[PDB]
DNA sequence: TCGTGCTGAGTGATATCTGCTTTGGGTGGGTGGGTGGGTTGAGGCAAT
DNA sequence: AGCAGATATCACTCAGCACGA
């Protein structure tokens, strides 16, 4: 074991934290005051801020007492430091100024008969960490300060998974990502408590590694003495542990070189920290990089190849109505009103589904938009399940999606399969797995988006309707409302609809300055505030939907007479126009439903197929 | 040392001389015969070409949305017309290409692999043609001898040009951002006039549509065109390299080390050209490309492609691609002129 | 987790009332409008026939099936989840439906256990009761022959896996069905527009 | 017939040294098994 | 590193006799 000679006295960077501890200031001192709080049970987290040590080694330089640079040391080498806080916050621990039931612990009524057993073979102890009821992070340098003061702060420098090298094991470094998978909380044993059966006396073990072996013979004094071999037994109740959670890390897309697959890195979560980090979510996440040494036979197997892990200390999370409403839904698209006003009634989904006799009318109003190529069905998909909480986007995931609308993107070519799970989906509003390996059943009351083809790929004037659907007709039934779209060349809407997109492409922005877009937040708060809102019908107006209804059916009858007609009215197209006027409801805030309301869903139940099909 | 073997270095005379070539009023044209001198005709063919290796200018908009620009072609024709020499060219040339072929591809083989780490052993993913191509050319032969199945992985890889992997529980996306470039033919072995296009070939339309150009050659019985490609062919059969005798077949020293224009040299142009030069639109071209895209819409001349907004993507991808051509920080008329021409001569013949 | 002489005493007591079978009709389906005769073929359905053990003779079924056939916009799965929702032994079942257990007796493997077990199918569990099948129209023709089967000689009979065996399937059949296109067509004769095999039918 | 050694070899016993083997992965094999794990991809076959 | 088998060197019990009481 050769020795080496480094610039490093441990002593002096004792003496400096205990000093920065002691007398920093930023009242009393800030961190005086911390430990006052923790010693009173008020906290059980310290976190040491590097800007404070910064400004503390500044002053003392300004004052003329040059002081060791404990930014570095700590930054260069971070788990020593750990420990030495720790000793330095226990050396310095200010006595309880709240009284506390000191006997309803089990470790202080342990150690004092321990003290009491000492004392007695006296007339004829245990590990720091067993007694430490607090976790200490480390915060990183936040740049301003490291700018402010003409230095570089190595620390918050975010770096991707490849940049993190075998080179920065043992320093304290950031790294920018998504995590993508996160354990549940389990605990983590530190120190191990024992017992005797025949002496009496209580063992401690310390853990640091991956596995250990447990003690099986007393080592006590008296035990020893008495040659009385006794057995030593695991006691979990004075036992230390620690809640512990494994996350993982991967790279950005953004960070990925060309023609290379993104790399992970695994993170190790111990103390208050846990539940701090959710699969889905770009973190900062801020620890020390360390190597995990294999153990035993393992060990001598696997050669000098480490694996590596980022313990965690700092996580920091990156973050006229209904005409403005539709126009602002997809503004880089050419105006199709009727269509963002669908959407928009889709979105919010007012009704009231409360029957309670045995069943109750579904509570979506479901849209299925089906055309030929060249609309842009793909750019509405996408943006409405962007505004959307809980929309999904799938490619022909449901749970996700249940208590919210479903992004189905080509959903002619589904299998069979998907067909028959979203037919459940629809009619029953259930998810049921039967397999042997788990059997549940999750409640799925989610409205479905649909983008179609035509079976030819454009639809066919000459062909009826239903031809022109592959799906079975019992499905578009189903659907509440369906929006036939087609491109129907012609030198004005093709003049503006190349002016618009090359305005687009030069300039990145809305070509239209008519009218200002209204705010997304202020659009989705809105949408939120009217699913809140509960409306309600008279009898006047169940009238008028009777009456709407039989000349509905009559006229539907008379087109279906023809086969240009998509369907005949039934009463779930009733069921349809009711929930319509409930979320339109809603949208007013009015809880009574008004003529008005019934007639623009009437109006907006024609235009969306008869519009479209008699041009 | 680990040496490579990719990216030529540009000296000041080789700029000096791609800027005075440049510089030449018809450089798109020698440019485009320079391409596979060994072919005969196909020019229109080889403009594209060369269009799709220049490439046009990717922007993604702060909404979200992401406008690629790569340029995909397809051709479709008769046996024995150029085309499997074509892709063997533009896979020789193009800085990067990954060849495959119909028959034997995959779609786990085209996206990813999920395979063990000896080293680590530790569950990882492998590469695919798509993934490997990223920022390069993919060629693709007897695209219609494929699988639905195989088809698939295609069809996400061009609409979205990333790759979605959810296997052995892993979860992430793939970047792909290459340029398709392939060859079929007529479901009968033979391009029949009296038939509509859509029976000629049995692809599905959406896949189709993803192809910025799609040509459709066909071999055609004329006396002066055949003895010309007679009279190519059997002297490009009498070739013989430097420094062989008659009869004899064909079989480092270091290690760290109206004329055609030199295969080198256009590499080393491309090269500049897709590297330091970005062109911006301008009015001019905008409204020609407008102009451009109302006349051939709404028209009462049949098209062998339907027209569709992705066209105008497509123009002005290859006015960029033209403006790229002529080291233009500026997209011009004259771009706008050449991208709707070839268009044209794509749709109409 | 979260019957009594006094019970017998009320049956009786609803019984000796006069308009005892309108009362049934109407508890049934209380939610359905104008569909009077459904139900009491529902109800009689329900209650059943007297199954008879001969000797000499054999058996013969005591049970009763039902077909709700029709077009698409009246109400007839409500019907059957009110069915369900009465008969004390029964099953859901859509036939082509991956999500149900299935119509007929299968041999699997236990992944939990590794183990081969035999597991008994819709029908099989429904024995002594109502099984409902909502979408008759499709279903594979080796579901077909099974429920002829089980229509039949009331028992399904599976020799695959080195095992043979029969399990009793003496269960009634409530089960529903949609025309080919749009709407059932009067001019057409049923059989044509059901879209069934005329045996599976009679 | 108690107490105190001296003799003693027998009958232990317990404090003390000598050789596997393992993890899991083909840098132990298929005359250790496939119900102790690995295991996703390609390939050929029969019922469909 | 840990575990199971084994060797060999460590004491302790009943055995019995000489003196005297
Ligand atoms: N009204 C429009 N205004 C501007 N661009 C549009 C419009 N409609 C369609 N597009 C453009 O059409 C291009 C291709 O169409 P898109 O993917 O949006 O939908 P689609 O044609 O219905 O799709 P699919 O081909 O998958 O069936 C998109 O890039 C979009 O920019
Ligand atoms: N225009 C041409 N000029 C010179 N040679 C040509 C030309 N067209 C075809 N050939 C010759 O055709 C031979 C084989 O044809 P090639 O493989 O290029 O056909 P292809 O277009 O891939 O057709 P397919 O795959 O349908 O058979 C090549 O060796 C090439 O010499
Ligand atoms: N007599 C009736 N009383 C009450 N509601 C009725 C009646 N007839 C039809 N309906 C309504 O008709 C709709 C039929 O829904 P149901 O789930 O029963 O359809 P279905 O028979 O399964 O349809 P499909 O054949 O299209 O799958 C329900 O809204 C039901 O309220
Ligand atoms: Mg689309
Ligand atoms: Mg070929
Ligand atoms: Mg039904
Ligand atoms: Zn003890």
């Amino acid at each position: 074991l050769p020795s080496i000679q480094l610039p490093v006295d441990y002593n002096n960077l004792f003496n400096e934290i205990t000093d920065f501890l002691v007398t920093f200031k930023q009242k009393g001192p800030k961190y005086m005051a911390m430990l006052q709080k923790v010693a009173n049970r008020e906290l059980n987290s310290v976190i040491i801020d590097l800007d404070d040590i910064l400004q503390y080694q500044n002053e003392k330089f300004l004052q003329g007492t040059q002081a060791d640079d404990l930014v570095s040391a700590i930054q260069q080498n971070a788990n020593h430091f750990t420990e030495l806080f720790c000793r330095a916050i226990d050396n310095n621990m200010p006595l309880p100024t709240k009284e506390i039931d000191y006997k309803d612990d089990v470790l202080d009524v342990i150690l004092n008969q321990r003290r009491l057993r000492n004392e007695r073979m006296l007339s004829d102890l245990f590990p720091p960490n067993l007694t430490r009821r607090y976790f200490l992070y480390f915060k990183p340098l936040s740049q301003n300060c490291a700018r402010r003061y003409r230095k570089k702060a190595i620390s918050s420098k975010p770096l991707s998974v490849r940049q993190i090298k075998g080179d920065f094991l043992g320093q304290l470094i950031t790294v920018r990502g998504i995590i993508t998978r996160v354990s549940d909380v389990k605990p983590a044993v530190e120190v191990i408590a024992y017992t005797c059966d025949q002496c009496g006396y209580e063992v401690f073990q310390e853990v640091n590694s991956r596995t250990f072996t447990p003690l099986s013979e007393c080592t006590s004094e008296e035990c020893s003495q008495n040659q009385t071999k006794g057995q030593l037994f695991m006691s979990t109740r004075a036992s230390k542990f620690s809640a512990f959670q494994e996350c993982k890390i991967q790279e950005l897309s953004q960070q990925v070189p060309v023609g290379h697959i993104p790399r992970s890195l695994n993170i190790h979560v111990n103390g208050t920290l846990v539940r701090s980090l959710s699969p889905g979510d770009i973190v900062d996440v801020t620890g020390i990089f360390l190597p995990a040494p294999y153990t035993g036979f393992k060990a001598l197997k696997a050669g000098l190849l480490t694996e590596t892990y980022l313990e965690a200390q700092f996580v920091r999370q990156h973050k006229d109505v209904y005409n403005r409403l539709a126009k602002s839904i997809a503004p880089e698209i050419y105006g199709n009103l009727d269509v963002k006003k669908a959407l928009l009634l889709l979105l919010v989904g007012g009704v009231d589904k409360r029957v309670g006799d045995g069943m109750k009318i579904r509570g979506d109003i479901n849209v299925c938009l089906m055309g030929d190529p060249g609309v842009a069905k793909s750019q509405l998909l996408k943006a409405i399940c962007k505004i959307s909480p809980r929309g999904v986007y799938t490619t022909g995931a449901l749970v996700l999606a249940d208590n919210g609308i479903c992004c189905i993107d080509e959903f002619d070519k589904m299998d069979e399969s998907d067909r028959t799970a979203i037919h459940e989906v629809m009619e029953q509003q259930t998810i049921s797995i039967s397999k042997a390996g788990i059997n549940t059943t999750l409640n799925a009351r989610t409205s479905i988006l649909a983008a179609a083809n035509p079976l030819y790929g454009r639809y066919n004037p000459r062909l009826s309707p239903l031809d022109n659907i592959n799906l079975p007709a019992a499905l578009l039934s189903r659907f509440d409302i369906l929006f036939l779209m087609l491109d129907i060349p012609s030198r004005d809407d093709d003049e503006k609809l190349a002016e618009h997109v090359t305005y687009v492409h030069m300039h990145n922005k809305q070509p239209d300055l008519d009218f200002t877009p209204v705010e997304p937040s202020k659009m989705r708060e809105y949408i939120a505030y009217a699913k809140t809102k509960r409306p309600v019908m008279s009898e006047a107006v169940n009238d008028y939907v009777v009456q709407a209804y039989i000349r509905l059916r009559q006229d539907s009858k008379r087109e279906m007479d023809s086969k240009f007609s998509f369907g005949q009215a039934t009463p779930r197209t009733l069921l349809g126009i009711i929930r319509l006027s409930q979320a339109l409801a809603k949208l007013r805030l009015a809880d009574m439903v008004d003529i008005d309301d019934v007639e623009e869903a009437l109006r907006l139940v024609r235009v969306s197929k008869e519009s479209l099909y008699q041009e | 040392t680990v040496y490579p073997l990719a990216r030529q270095m540009l000296t000041d005379f080789d700029i000096r001389n791609i800027n005075k070539l440049s510089k030449k009023k018809d450089i798109f044209d020698i440019l485009s015969q320079s391409l596979a001198p060994s072919i005969y005709g196909h020019d229109h063919i080889k403009k594209a070409i060369l269009l799709m290796l220049m490439g046009g200018v990717e922007k993604n908009l702060e909404n979200g949305s992401h406008l690629r620009g790569d340029i995909n072609i397809l051709m479709v024709g008769d046996p024995s017309t150029a085309k499997s020499q074509l892709l063997r060219f533009v896979l020789n040339t193009a800085s990067l290409a990954i060849a495959t072929t119909g028959r034997g591809s995959s779609g786990v083989g085209l996206t990813a692999a999920v395979t063990t780490d000896r080293e680590t052993g530790e569950r990882r993913l492998e590469a695919g043609a798509m993934v490997l191509a990223d920022r390069g050319v993919v060629c693709i032969d007897e695209f219609d001898k494929m699988t639905d199945v195989d088809r698939v992985a295609i069809h996400e890889v061009m609409e979205q040009q990333t790759v979605t992997i959810a296997k052995a529980g892993i979860h992430t996306t793939l970047n792909a951002r290459c340029s398709v470039i392939a060859a079929a033919n007529p479901v009968f072995g033979q391009y029949d006039v009296n038939r509509d296009p859509h029976q000629n070939i049995a692809l599905p339309d959406s896949l189709l549509s993803r192809f910025d150009l799609l040509f459709v050659v066909t071999d055609d019985i004329n006396e002066i065109r055949d003895r010309s490609i007679s009279e190519h062919v059997l002297r490009t059969h009498r070739y013989l390299p430097p420094g062989y005798l008659e009869g004899e077949p064909v079989r480092s020293l270091a290690v760290g080390e109206p004329k055609l224009v030199t295969i080198p040299f256009l590499r080393k142009y491309v090269q500049y050209a897709k590297e330091r030069v970005i062109p911006q639109l301008t009015q001019e071209a905008i409204n020609v490309i407008v102009k451009n895209y109302t006349d051939l819409r709404n028209d009462d001349n049949t098209k062998k492609s339907p027209i569709t907004a992705r066209t105008l993507e497509t123009l002005i991808r290859l006015a960029t691609a033209h403006a790229k051509v002529r080291l233009s920080k500026t997209v011009n008329k004259v771009d706008a002129k050449v991208a709707a021409n070839l268009l044209r001569f794509a749709l109409l013949g | 987790k979260v019957i009594t002489d006094q019970d017998l005493a009320k049956i009786r007591e609803v019984a000796a009332r006069e308009d005892l079978y309108s009362l049934l009709a109407r508890s049934i389906a209380p939610s359905i409008y104008e569909l009077e005769d459904v139900k009491k073929g529902i109800l009689l359905q329900l209650f059943g026939g007297t199954n008879k053990t001969f000797t000499k003779g054999g058996r013969y079924r005591g049970d009763i099936n039902i077909l709700l056939c029709g077009d698409p916009s009246t109400s007839k799965s409500q019907i059957l989840q009110y069915v369900h929702k009465i008969t004390p032994r029964g099953v859901y079942t859509s036939g082509k439906g991956s999500s149900a257990v299935g119509l007929t007796a299968y041999i699997t493997r236990d992944v939990d256990t590794k183990q081969l077990v035999l597991e008994s199918g819709a029908l099989v569990l429904s024995d002594g009761g109502v099984c409902c099948i909502d979408e008759f129209d499709k279903m594979s023709d080796s579901t077909r022959s099974v429920l002829h089967e089980v229509m039949e000689q009331q028992t399904i009979s599976i020799a695959k896996a080195g095992i043979i065996t029969t399990l009793n399937a003496r269960s009634s059949i409530l089960a529903s069905a949609n025309p080919i296109g749009s709407r059932y067509n009067p001019n057409l004769p049923v059989t044509e527009n059901i879209d069934l095999p005329p045996p599976l039918l009679s």
